[PDB]
DNA sequence: TGCGAAATTCCATGACA
DNA sequence: ATTGTCATGGAATTTCGCA
DNA sequence: TGCGAAATTCCATGACA
DNA sequence: ATTGTCATGGAATTTCGCA
């Protein structure tokens, strides 16, 4: 009352231009604005109006000031209307993010076979057998696949297919996502008793699996085109399907993940014959080169309105599986470090360090 | 004539009969020729079927040009006649009663049999569990003829488990007398 | 073998270059091309050789090419392969599009209230005095929404509700989406009775009714904030929010459904008080203007590889529910009218007219 | 004087006791005072509960500045009032046994009266599934004062529902005997 | 040293729950 | 403590066969 | 006739099962 | 016989207050 009472007789006041005529009327100060005239309410019921009218249906900015401009009018209304935004909870966990995320990554590929493997489920499938999941483990380097029939996504049903697999090679490093069959104690043990280190994808984003998902998808399509108009019979078709992925070219590398593997076609049909005079030796040493001289994709353009994080920056990570008229954010988090431009230690809402992926992250609007 | 190369030759036999192990009784042996590289494969009789049933595991990663074997009944079956046909696989015989192969097949076969006897005393019945790590260790064994193991002739790469240790092989003073129990 | 006779002694066929020397070997026709020496197979077994080599894994061009070039030369070999792709049923059903759609249209907003109603079902909800779904009612043209809990998506109940709406008035046209309750005999008699022509979406393709869906929209998220902290009773909320909604401001319109509808705030919340000394009719004049004055936005670009149906055209239609291991798309149709850029009829796998959206279908390849 | 606008003035009144149709006995009438638009809601009871529950639907449509109403006791209750005030919604009474309004308002309560008792003879029990009928033809009649009907003045267009048929409203001779009787 | 056609490369599209 | 991927078929570009 | 700041407009992003 | 839509908040652009 203070502030506004010099303003009536006359006096200027910082932020309230000194061409309009501020009068009083029915104990209220207003304002001849161009728009009509407004009330100026004191300083100290402005957090109230603005509470009032965001509330209505819980608006943004613009649509929250309109309603507050219809009566009132004072120095930087959307000054303090955001200011109400970034302290609404409501608001911060309920709503979508606009802004999307930096370009992906595209790491580089192991530099050889059995330098990393991606392990995943597939399923459930229909019941074949008594089968109904497929484990699918992908070498890294050469796309080499091989396919392990299951009757659940089990702990026990991993370590006895990869006791099998590796029964030809130990890899260094095993990569899946943060599935139960992976995360488990005894798939913890079953690794370090064998020098494998266990490398986990960041929770609920398949795309860090994408080598061994992209797989996936081969091998659904390949045993849809073979079950046409048969019942989906699909246990005697693994091995099938195994041996003609792994002897499939890729148009883009030329070679197929059996190349790249031995370097040389077995006793399959078409096998490339071009380095039958060669002997092993010199077949091995046109392997080496090869495998060191394949396509790599780059990084692809940022889009036009992307964030990245910062060490410090509010940031809110999504809710997993939400239920039904639940917010798909959680309060916000703090980030701790920056691993690459995709990934992120947060301060977890529930007070843990957890490693998470950009995409399944939004900043906090309104600092 | 064309240099050797993996997959132009697998040679077979059966190992048996072993102390059940999960219900098994065999093991068979598929050697490359050119590498040397082993694959084994616990059986429960040396019959066309197993045989079968084992090979299509095997040959759903690699399919060889000619498969070798002795004249053991499972193998000159009809039935594997048929099973070699559909996949373009040629079978050949050694004659009866005169085992051939390669030097570094004999020697391989060697390796495999005594590296089994040496594991078999003081747990003849665990030794299902043990097939792969009894891969690993042959497969990974320095070859004194190629200068190379198996393991980097079929992949042209160093691996992630090098035996270094290289085992004695022989029986101690210990495993002979216990074994000779049985 | 006529044919492969003249090249062995020398003669020129159209096709087979002159600067490569033919030869016989092992009886067969062979010739010296730089990746190598390959095999010239007679004519009439070129289309075995293909399709051996495609039914490996169901390969397309390249991969498929690549396996036959291991062995064999002949005049256009890409030629034979792609009239194999086009042949094989099992890789025509199973694999996806790899051309987009053209650019989506804006349709006209409806120009007066109750021109064009759409309306939808928002539901299953957890369980709130016993009702379970909420039939939304958005009037095209104003946006003003009207929301009526049930305890079905059914056609009774969607008969009950628009009897009480359309108390106030009858619109020309309901929009709807394929669902059960709109697609009745029952709702069509009930609607015919009243003049209502009833219009609905092509299947499987809710942007068609993308008004009332954004709308749905708005309505969960108000109905989330609400609720946050309390227990999901979400009965006795229907009303505020319908309120809510209905007074809020569009940033992009500068106005209210509300204020579209009646021209007038009512006695809400920071009602606008602009036209207090106009006459009614002034205000419903002024009201005209802004109702043909409103922003409408335009078809975006299209994308660099969109493909537009036309007729005749060979395409097909998205499985609606896909079984697990069954193919994505229904066998080739013929498009028999183009209705618009977006929308065309074909004479569907069944034998009957069916008008779908070109976001369910695909042009099938090789044509 | 500001001119005169839709929401300005809600009047209500009840009408009943009818004969029971569904359950119900009673209509809530609400009449907007400057386009005569009408709303009418079926009750059980003259009761606040009745009239709170049945306004509660009005006002999340629109909410008016006034309501006025006579002296009846649901209107002129303790949890009315704390309703209308919760609302932003100022109560207006009329004096004891002086009901006024306005004439284009009791004329339109004239309409209503008289409407209902037209469509009640011969069916007295089916009247629930009319009102939705009766409000159409209501807020579709044509104004002589104001040469507008109350769909065009509440929403400025006109209505896909136009009344060109304007009834009689009077009962005819057979209606005037059968509803004598009753 | 240049033309028409074939061969090869490019790359947006979409699906891996 | 971690990170998208790659078959596909029209289109765009390069290469081939010949002069 | 031009400057700094506020006000307004622009528009990519994402979700309606 | 049919057809995407629009709240959101940083950024880009325009307008305002003053000289
Ligand atoms: C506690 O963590 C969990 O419960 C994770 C469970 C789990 C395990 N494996 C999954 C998923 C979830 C899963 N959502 C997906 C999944 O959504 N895949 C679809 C998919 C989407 C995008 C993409 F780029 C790749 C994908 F495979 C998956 O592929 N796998 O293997
Ligand atoms: C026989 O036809 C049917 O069974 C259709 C069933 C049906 C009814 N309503 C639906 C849907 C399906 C449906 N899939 C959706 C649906 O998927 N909505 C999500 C959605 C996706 C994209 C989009 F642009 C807008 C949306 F709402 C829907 O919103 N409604 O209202
Ligand atoms: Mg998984
Ligand atoms: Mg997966
Ligand atoms: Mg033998
Ligand atoms: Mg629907
Ligand atoms: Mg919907
Ligand atoms: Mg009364
Ligand atoms: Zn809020
Ligand atoms: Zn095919």
């Amino acid at each position: 009352d203070a502030e506004l009472d010099q303003l009536l007789q006359g006096h200027y006041i910082k932020g309230y231009p000194k061409q309009y005529t501020y009068f009083l009327e029915d104990g209220k100060v207003k304002v001849s604005r161009p728009e009509g005239v407004k009330i100026i309410p004191p300083q100290s019921d402005r957090q109230k109006i603005v509470l009032q009218a965001h509330n209505l249906a819980h608006t943004g900015r613009e649509a929250t000031l309109l309603k507050i401009a219809n009566l009132y009018w004072w120095p930087n209304m959307r000054k303090d209307v955001v200011k109400q935004l970034g302290r609404c909870q409501q608001c911060l966990i309920t709503n979508a993010s606009n802004k999307a995320s930096g370009p992906i990554l595209r790491p580089d590929r192991p530099q050889k076979p059995f330098d990393k493997f991606f392990i995943d489920y597939i399923g459930p499938l229909p019941p074949s057998q008594g089968y109904l999941y497929v484990l699918v483990v992908v070498d890294g380097m050469t796309g080499f696949t091989w396919l392990y029939p299951t009757k659940a996504p089990s702990t026990s049903a991993t370590v006895k297919s990869l006791n099998v697999l590796t029964s030809i090679a130990i890899p260094k490093v095993i990569h899946s996502d943060q599935g139960a069959a992976f995360t488990s104690s005894t798939f913890a043990e079953w690794a370090k008793e064998r020098g494998i280190h266990l490398e986990f994808s960041t929770p609920y984003h398949p795309q860090s699996s994408g080598k061994v998902e992209r797989k996936n998808s081969d091998i659904k399509r390949l045993l849809t085109k073979l079950l046409v108009g048969r019942p989906t019979k699909w246990y005697d078709l693994l091995p099938v399907v195994q041996l003609a992925l792994n002897n499939t070219y890729s148009p883009v590398l030329k070679y197929t993940p059996h190349q790249l593997l031995f370097g040389i076609d077995s006793n399959t049909p078409f096998a490339n014959q071009d380095t039958l005079d060669l002997t092993r030796e010199e077949e091995l040493s046109l392997l080496q080169e090869i495998r060191t001289s394949l396509y790599h994709p780059s990084t692809p353009p940022a889009s036009s309105r992307s964030w990245s994080p910062v060490v410090g920056q509010l940031v809110q990570e999504r809710v997993a599986r939400p239920a039904s008229l639940r917010p798909r954010w959680h309060k916000p988090s703090t980030v701790l470090k920056v691993l690459n431009p995709r990934t992120v230690v947060i301060l977890d809402h529930l007070g843990n360090n957890r490693t998470v992926s950009i995409d399944n992250l939004k900043p906090t609007s309104h600092q | 004539d064309r240099p050797q190369k993996p997959f132009d030759k697998f040679f077979i036999d059966y190992i048996g009969p072993l102390p059940p192990s999960q219900g098994y009784l065999y093991v068979l042996v598929v050697v490359d020729g050119m590498t040397g590289f082993t694959w084994l494969y616990p059986t429960k009789a040396p019959s066309t079927s197993a045989t079968v049933k084992s090979l299509n595991v095997l040959t759903s990663i690699a399919i060889p040009k000619v498969i070798h074997s002795d004249q053991g009944a499972a193998f000159t079956s009809s039935t594997f006649a048929e099973w070699a046909k559909e996949r373009g696989i040629h079978l050949e015989f050694s004659t009866p009663y005169h085992p051939q192969s390669s030097g570094k097949v004999e020697r391989k076969n060697s390796d495999i049999k005594r590296l089994l006897t040496k594991l078999l005393v003081g747990r003849p019945t665990k030794w299902y569990d043990l097939l792969p790590v009894v891969q690993l260790a042959l497969n990974n064994t320095y070859s004194p003829v190629l200068k190379y193991t198996p393991h980097q002739l079929l992949f042209g790469i160093d691996s992630n488990t090098p035996f270094a240790n290289q085992d004695t092989l022989d029986l101690t003073r210990e495993e002979e007398l216990s074994l000779l129990q049985e």
